[PDB]
């Protein structure tokens, strides 16, 4: 319960964090 | 605590270390990348103390910047909920602010049905309110 619970909340950091590398890509791209 | 800050957490003890990690974002603050890097590591303890933290940490660090991204909302409304038991208040205060100048209705629905559930005790109430 609590590890899948971890499990689940390492999937969503992994996924905020490409979010997040992709948008200061973008942002540095302009700037 | 950037160097080695997993030692420093565990000396401290009893409700010591939600401010200790909290302090990780307070000094990682303003920057997302940052906070997000040094806080995963501590996001998994078998202590939810750690956990409460470090969602504390990443609200911290969240606070002050008005991406449109949010990565707070996500990371904190999967805790909002009590996951059966009261020690929600680092996810509460974190959303809050985090996101204080925000005034987003999405945020504002998420936190006021958490705030009476017959489970929020007056310490949870008093945080989310």
């Amino acid at each position: 319960l609590r590890q899948t619970e971890n499990r689940a909340t390492r999937c969503k950091v992994e996924r905020l964090q490409l979010l997040l590398q992709q948008k200061r890509l973008r942002r540095k791209a302009r700037r | 605590l950037t160097d080695d800050g997993n030692k420093w957490l565990y000396k401290n003890k009893d409700h010591g270390m939600l401010s200790a990690a909290a302090s990780l974002g307070m000094i990682l603050l303003w920057d997302v990348d940052g906070g997000l890097t040094q806080i995963d590591k501590y996001l998994y303890s078998s202590e939810d103390y750690i956990k409460s933290g470090a969602l504390l940490a990443c609200g911290i660090v969240n606070s002050g910047v008005r991406n449109e991204c949010d990565p707070a909302l996500a990371l904190l409304s999967d805790y909002v909920l009590h996951n059966s038991n009261t020690m929600r208040l680092g996810s509460i205060f974190g959303l809050g602010l985090a996101y204080a100048g925000s005034n987003r209705e999405d945020v504002l629905t998420l936190l006021l049905p958490v705030m009476g559930d017959s489970k929020s005790s007056m310490e949870v109430a008093g945080v989310t309110a």
